[PDB]
């Protein structure tokens, strides 16, 4: 499988498995979880711009070893 | 080395 690294604002580099095939919204979802919080609380950043929940590694260039950053919306979700 | 987010669908762990 194709592994991302999380980046996160306490200088953190989690490793995320993902599938090349399964939509990114289930994987964003089900990491919110995994962080505690609901989903719509965190923006997932590539390249600068925001991850939607209706793309596939397949597009935008992903790949392995890649870098993905997180950071929390406004709002909170 | 730091743990992989588990989510591929393959091993029922949602």
């Amino acid at each position: 499988y194709i592994k991302l690294k999380v980046i996160g604002q306490d200088s953190s580099e989690i490793h995320f498995k993902v599938k090349m095939t399964t939509h990114l919204k289930k994987l964003k979802e089900s990491y919110c979880q995994r962080q505690g919080v609901p989903m719509n609380s965190l923006r997932f950043l590539f390249e600068g711009q925001r991850i939607a929940d209706n793309h596939t590694p397949k597009e935008l260039g992903m790949e392995e070893e890649d870098v993905i950053e997180v950071y929390q919306e406004q709002t909170g979700g | 080395k730091v743990d992989v987010i588990d989510l591929t669908i393959e091993s029922s762990s949602d």
